[PDB]
């Protein structure tokens, strides 16, 4: 159980009873002369929450003061020319503007308290200069109705050393430029070596102004340093100097052969001033003015008049996710900008990424249907882009090199459970004294679930459906290793398989196969799956032989397999015949691969599909195995057996054998309606070895998941049922030399194709493996609206009569929802810390917390997060795409994996209680997610003790065909 | 530095080897020293422990005698398990006992799991919460028979999607 | 399985070829126990000594080609996964496991693991030394006292009536053996002693050290004399060409040990003071010490001094035997060290 393990959340304070005042200054189109900063340093020494920033109007800056209870002294901390324009309390409602302005204000005091306690700051990191010496990163968000919390990201870094007189001496004797860390923001520059003394009058006025904002110690005082080609005088106290699995591959490799105050002032306004709520990370296009730019981003990103953007959209934070994650290429260029920089670099990367038959691509999606199978970041440049504006302003004060190496590479270069929580206990009195001038320590997940005001139990394990006797059987998933022991019977009623084996003329390689497939005959038949007998004609026990050399392998593949696939009864006297009374076996060809592009073996299947009669070719499956399985090694035999039994896909019978012998009747009526040309052919009904057990009108819910390929050429989708009784997928191509509306349109008639082959009303839930961009949702909302689903309801009543009478037989859609799926990467929990069975070594568990995530506490598309919930799981995940984890790749390798799911449409009651029909935004999360947990439990390989990965099967099978199209094309 | 000295006196006795084998196990298993504090300490503290138990051989009977006294109490765990003998292994089953949570784990020898006897003799059906439910037709199968009277719109021939725009 | 592997007759390769895949199939569980790993490594290493009596000669034989490769890889993967099993089996192997033959293919895979074999083999090399020293006066102040207990024994027990080739000061200095700067603090306090006496010892310590301070440092001074031109700072100092590098600042060990050492009223410290001034005299006589900086320290002590203080007691009572050398070094130093007043000229008279 993970209810009692520690995660990294510290409850800071409460927003209840808070009071704030906003002050305004208008200036022309000097630090003590500046009324904004003189009041800012004065209140910072007063230990009250303060934050300053600019506005859309030039020469216009503001101050914010936050406090609880008794007001501070306002007759001295505020300049004479300063005036107020806002006086707000907690009970009057908080905007999103005032919500994140606390987060910078609490960080203003928290940075100052950290500098007093022998910690130094490099950008977004705080580390102790010279394991118990680690760098920590702070971000702030509001969880619950009024509660404020923070999360600490702790990463291992190389040790850093403070600058002293010793390093200056070797710097002057060094002919090469000497590389040091500059500023609280981690700038990279060259130390020339001109040290300064505290008795100098030049540094005397310098250290007096520096102490007003930054708490500096109190002899060496300053040093001349050159950064980005510009020399600048800086205090030496803030200058820093840095220090400057295997066995398995070998085994098989064996087996191959023998077988500067003004500079930091401007940099504080745009680099550390962007601390937003992490619950808004799944954000989208603005609802207030319907733009990809809004709020106060227009002074941070380089007009149009956005008027009071009250939603939580921030285009700065949004851009980071947009640059390298799975997104539409039209939408990707909107977030970057075709006119501005790096839009040409993304176009070049896509075009270099690209630089065949239609039926062969269809073959690729059949084999992966079953259960069992560089680029620089944008805000790395944006900080370097803000380096140019800050350095130009500071050089004006005194009267490609900047964008290249402005910031130090110490932050971008790179554990245990006990040492991290030791630092978490160490940080606890620091944050407690920061607010008191209480704080909960390391929260458990039970504490996190309690504090939200909403079950803290782990989510229950759903059962399956099997059969021990001829009847059905509800079973736990833990009896899956005991399939042949309990001799259970699956769905599908024991389909029999006849097989052909393709093998070269190597004698040592020949004998390993005939031992393998006879044992494969045993494991398929010891388990209750039918008969694994070969082709009934005797050809060296069902194995045929053949004979760069692939052309020789292909001629006899084509010239032989074509036409091949195209009265005494002693013991029958004691028993009588039963009578005339009332299914062909599956044909799956087995192919061995001597190669260690291998599409040439698959080119046989393109030749066998065409040169056969339709009755033979309607059910033909292809099986590929490597040749190294025969020679060098259990769990392999049963896994290959259940995959082929899944891929049989038994077709619906076309002949019904009524033998009515009458000119007309009801027996001929269903016979005639079955052979009508508007019925499709080759239904290929799907029955897995196990389906989801039912949970106590008649309805059905579909789960569909889609994501793009490595290029933007292909959109790949897969769909499942509520109980997982159906498993279908599709490939849709969009290639251009408008362009994105047609691809999203083409997916939906395929989605409408599956529901209209049923005849009960449906409920639709769309999953996206990637992140929903700004332009996808415009198509997803417009054509899948309330009116249009009512429009197709009137249309479907036309061609089908009984859809007109009974609505329960019409396969319409009752409600529509969209869920985006993306990682969080902010919080971490360790299972080793406690407060009869320990969880992660032997089993998996899943815990959920959800919330409505209202924009403030106080047309067709509402707010960008309708509701959000976290998906943490002890179960590990499989191979994810690269663009999935380009957001925060440091959270990939932790075993309890954090996921972030949001809501985007939530269209209830189209035909006008079900959990999806409720207008409460929290309930529609907590319906689909435990079924998402349920379909994740259908991914259990019976050769594996647990499920082979996390995530639902429609996401996994989509990744099973994404990795196949990665490797093979 | 002390116990490296009279280590040659330790192997003179037999039971005093085991009396000094157990006291240092409490130190290593309690996490008083870890890898990040001193890598070289774990290199040292197992080196005489390698030949502490080799001194039992140079009898085999005494070797299993103190071995059964050391797995009984229990990356750091990987190193201490390298010196001790290869243990016998028993098959594990995870028991739910229900909503439906997980409760316990039972260990069973693999010599009992055979298909000769018709019911589950070493396995309890109440471990799994097994429910016998009656036979019903497939829900997809009855949808095909129910589809025969509607004659809805034509589905795509699955190659229409793989076309240029 | 390891009992089955020790019964193969030597020089026969037609049985261990078919038993070679038995090694690889069970290799996943040998690394979990060191005693099977120790038993196989002593089995593996003793086999490789047979086929050597170079490795490319066995590669052309198809019978011998998998044998040398398969026995090489198993010993490689034991130490990478279970290094606690290695006085050691590797002592019988004349070839290191780092440059031991490896299977072909990816060189980047092979060069990555070749760095991995050698850093673990170095780690197990220093660990085996720690076993053989049984995990063990190495304290520096203890070694200094450890030098006190033994150098004083080998010099007090040595007579001085005969300066034989065994008792010669060329042989006495070498039989003693930073620690060079610690023994000169040890040899000096030997000669000042009140318990044992005889100024034959006092002549030895000056003559043990007048020539040794200029003959073993001058070998390294000429190395420093060629590489002393590094920019303006080294040119601004020019320590080596101005004067040769010489052993110095040994005077600061001896000025501390005299609170009021100017009296004969206490009998033990009187002969301590009597030895002290003659020892200071014979360092100047033989030019034992760096007298260029020996003078300047007492000038600095004389200048910064202002029942009399001991630094005034030092320069008043130290006998310099270097007479009529230079008036700017000897004569003008004797005048300025005793204040202002011309009553000292009558005692000069
Ligand atoms: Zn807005
Ligand atoms: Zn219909």
């Amino acid at each position: 159980s993970l209810e009692d393990c520690h995660c990294n959340l510290f409850c800071l304070a409460d927003l209840t009873g808070i009071k704030w005042k906003k002050y305004v200054w208008q200036g022309p189109t000097v630090t003590e002369e500046d009324p904004i900063l003189s009041s800012f340093s004065r209140c910072l020494k007063a230990d009250v929450l303060g934050v300053w920033r600019r506005d859309q109007r030039p020469g216009r800056r503001e101050l914010w003061i936050f406090w609880w209870g008794e007001d501070p002294s306002f007759a001295d901390l505020i300049h004479h020319d300063l005036s107020e324009e806002e006086d707000g309390v907690w009970e009057n409602g908080l905007s999103y503007e005032c919500r994140t302005l606390l987060f910078k204000a609490v960080h203003n005091l928290l940075e100052r308290c950290l500098m007093n306690r022998n910690f130094v700051r490099i950008g977004k990191w705080f580390v102790k200069p010279y394991s118990e010496h680690l760098s920590c990163s702070f971000t702030f968000f509001l969880h619950g109705d009024s509660n404020v919390c923070t999360s600490v990201e702790i990463n291992q870094h190389q040790p850093v050393y403070l600058l002293s007189e010793e390093h200056i001496t070797l710097a002057q004797q060094s002919n090469s430029p000497f590389q040091v860390i500059l500023c609280p923001f981690g700038l990279n520059g060259t130390l020339t070596g001109q040290a300064f003394k505290m008795s100098d009058s030049a540094t005397k006025k310098l250290i007096g102004e520096w102490k007003q904002f930054y708490p500096i110690s109190c002899s060496l005082a300053a040093v001349e340093v050159l950064v980005a080609g510009v020399r600048m005088i800086y205090p030496a106290c803030f200058v820093l100097v840095p220090q400057s699995q295997t066995v398995d591959p070998q085994s098989v490799q064996k087996w191959v052969k023998f077988s500067s105050l003004y500079v930091n002032l401007i940099l504080s306004e745009s680099v550390m001033n962007l601390f937003k709520d992490c619950n808004f990370d799944s954000c989208c296009i603005c609802v207030c003015n319907m733009n990809i730019k809004g709020a106060d981003v227009g002074v941070y990103i380089p007009q149009e008049a956005q008027y009071r953007c009250t939603c939580g959209f921030s285009a700065v934070m949004n851009r980071k996710f947009g640059n390298n994650s799975g997104l539409f290429l039209e939408d990707e260029l909107d977030i970057i900008g075709r006119n501005t920089d790096c839009g040409k670099e993304a176009e070049k990367r896509f075009e270099a990424l690209r630089a065949l038959s239609d039926d062969l691509i269809l073959l690729l999606q059949d084999q992966c249907t079953n259960l069992f199978s560089n680029w620089v970041r944008v805000e790395e440049r944006d900080c370097c882009n803000d380096c140019y504006l800050a350095l130009e302003h500071g050089r004006q004060f005194m009267d490609a090199l900047v964008k290249s190496s402005c910031l130090h590479p110490w932050s971008k270069r790179n554990q245990c459970s006990q040492d991290i929580l030791r630092m978490l206990l160490s940080l606890q009195p620091v944050l407690q004294d920061a607010i008191q001038k209480g704080v909960q320590g390391p929260l458990t997940w039970q504490q996190f679930h309690k504090m939200a005001g909403r079950s803290p139990e782990p989510l229950p394990i759903p059962t399956f459906l099997l059969g021990y006797d001829y009847d059905y059987l509800v079973l736990s998933p833990f009896a899956l290793p005991y399939w042949e022991r309990l001799m259970l019977e699956p769905y599908g009623s024991q389909r029999d398989i006849a097989y052909v084996v393709l093998c070269p003329e190597n004698e040592a390689l020949l004998n390993g196969a005939k031992s393998f497939f006879r044992d494969l005959t045993a494991i398929y038949e010891s388990c209750r799956l039918g008969q694994h007998r070969p082709v009934s004609r005797l050809l060296t026990d069902g194995i045929m032989r053949v004979g760069s050399k692939l052309k020789l392998y292909a001629q006899v593949c084509r010239y032989d397999l074509g036409p091949y696939l195209a009265t005494m009864d002693r013991d029958k006297v004691g028993i009588p015949t039963d009578g005339d009374s009332h299914y062909p076996p599956a044909i799956v060809v087995y192919i061995i691969d001597p190669f260690t592009w291998t599409l040439g073996l698959l080119r046989c299947f393109l030749e066998m599909v065409q040169t056969l009669p339709p009755h033979i070719k309607s059910t033909v499956s292809v099986q590929i195995i490597p040749c190294q399985y025969l020679l060098q090694p259990p769990q392999h035999l049963k896994s290959l057996a259940f995959s082929a039994f899944t891929q049989c896909r038994r077709p619906l019978p076309t002949s019904t054998n009524v033998k009515t012998l009458t000119g007309f009747g009801p027996g001929l009526a269903m016979e005639t309606a079955l052979r009508s040309p508007d019925r499709p052919e080759c239904i290929r009904l799907y029955a897995p070895p196990f389906i989801l057990a039912p949970v106590k009108q008649k309805y059905n819910v579909l789960f569909v998941g889609y994501c793009l390929s490595h290029d933007q050429r292909w959109i790949l989708a897969s769909c499942t049922d509520l109980y997982g009784e159906l498993l279908e997928t599709c490939i849709i191509n969009i290639d251009v030399p408008s362009a994105r509306k047609f691809g999203l349109q083409k997916l939906w008639e395929w989605c409408l194709g599956l529901v209209q082959m049923s005849s009960l009303p449906w409920r639709v839930v769309i999953g996206r493996l990637g992140r929903i961009g700004h332009g996808e949702l415009k198509d997803w909302s417009c054509l899948l609206s309330r009116r249009n689903l009512q429009s197709l309801s009137k249309r479907l009543k036309d061609m089908c009569r009984m859809c007109g009478i009974s609505a329960a037989d019409s396969p319409s859609i009752l409600s529509a929802c969209l869920v985006a799926m993306e990682p969080q990467g902010s919080f971490v929990i360790m299972p080793d810390s406690v407060s009869q069975l320990n969880t992660p070594q032997d089993t998996s568990c899943t815990h959920i917390l959800v919330f409505p995530t209202s924009a403030s506490v106080q047309p067709n598309i509402l707010q960008q997060p309708l509701a959000l919930g976290y998906f943490v799981s002890t179960a590990k995940a499989g191979p994810l795409p690269d663009w999935f984890w380009s957001a925060c790749p440091q959270a990939q390798y932790q075993c309890p994996l954090f996921l972030k799911a949001s809501l985007h449409l939530h269209v209830p009651s189209v035909q006008s209680s079900h959990p999806l029909d409720s207008n409460q935004t929290s309930d529609v999360l907590r319906f689909v997610l435990e079924q998402y947990n349920a379909l994740s439990w259908l991914t259990c390989d019976p050769a594996t003790q647990d499920r082979r990965s996390c995530l639902p099967i429609h996401f996994v099978v989509l990744n099973q065909l994404y990795n196949f199209i990665m490797n093979m094309l | 530095n002390l116990v490296g000295g009279m280590f040659d006196t330790v192997q003179r006795s037999t039971q005093q080897t085991t009396e000094w084998a157990m006291l240092l196990l409490e130190i290593i298993i309690s996490g008083t020293v870890d890898m990040q504090s001193n890598n070289e300490l774990f290199t040292t503290v197992l080196d005489m422990l390698s030949v502490l138990i080799n001194g039992t051989l140079a009898n085999k009977r005494a070797y299993m005698n103190l071995a059964k006294k050391l797995q009984k109490e229990l990356d750091s765990l990987e190193k201490v398990r390298q010196l001790l003998p290869l243990p016998k292994q028993t098959r594990d089953v995870i028991t739910c006992e229900p909503g439906l949570q997980v409760s316990t784990k039972q260990k069973i020898s693999p010599w009992d799991l055979f298909e000769g006897l018709k019911p589950s003799a070493p396995l309890s059906w109440g471990w799994f919460g097994t429910v016998r439910v009656d036979r019903r037709v497939a829900r997809g199968e009855e949808q095909q028979r129910l589809l025969l009277y509607h004659t809805h719109l034509r589905p795509r021939p699955r190659a229409y999607y793989l076309e240029p725009l | 399985v390891l009992e089955c592997f020790e019964k193969i007759r030597p020089g026969e390769d037609e049985l261990l070829k078919l038993l070679l895949p038995l090694l690889l199939r069970y290799s996943g569980e040998f690394v979990q126990s060191a005693y099977l790993s120790r038993r196989l490594a002593y089995f593996c290493t003793r086999r490789l000594a047979l086929q050597l009596d170079p490795f490319s000669d066995l590669l052309m034989c198809p019978q011998h080609r998998p044998l040398v490769f398969g026995l090489s890889c198993i010993l490689q993967t034991i130490l990478l996964c279970c290094p606690s099993a290695l006085g050691s089996p590797l002592d019988h192997l004349p070839i290191a496991p780092s440059n031991l033959p490896m299977p072909e293919g990816n060189s980047a895979f092979t060069q990555q693991v070749r760095a991995k074999l050698r850093e673990i083999e170095q780690q197990i090399k220093e660990r085996g030394q720690a076993v053989e020293v049984r995990w063990s006066q190495e304290a520096t102040a203890g070694f200094t006292i450890g030098r006190v207990l033994h150098t004083l024994e080998v010099l007090d027990s040595h007579s001085f009536e005969r300066s034989d080739f065994s008792n010669s000061l060329d042989s006495l200095c070498n039989r003693i053996f930073s620690d060079d700067d610690a023994v000169v603090s040890l040899l000096c306090e030997w000669a000042v002693s009140c318990k044992r006496s005889g100024r034959h010892r006092a002549m030895v310590v000056a003559k043990l050290l007048e020539k040794r301070q200029a003959e073993i440092e001058a070998e390294r001074c000429g190395e420093s004399e060629a590489a002393d031109e590094k920019g303006s700072i080294a040119s601004g100092s020019l320590s080596a060409p101005s004067a040769p590098i010489f052993q110095d600042v040994l005077l600061q060990f001896l000025d501390t040990q005299a609170p009021m050492l100017t009296d004969p009223r206490s009998e033990s410290e009187r002969v301590e003071f009597f030895n002290l001034v003659l020892l200071f005299c014979e360092l100047i006589r033989h030019d034992v010490f760096s007298h260029n900086m020996y003078t300047c320290t007492l000038i600095s002590r004389g200048d910064l001094a202002f029942d009399q203080p001991r630094h005034v007691q030092y320069a008043t009572h130290f006998p310099i035997p270097q007479e009529e050398s230079c008036s700017h070094e000897c004569n003008q130093r004797l005048v300025v060290l005793f204040g202002v007043g011309k009553q000292r000229d009558d005692a000069r008279h």
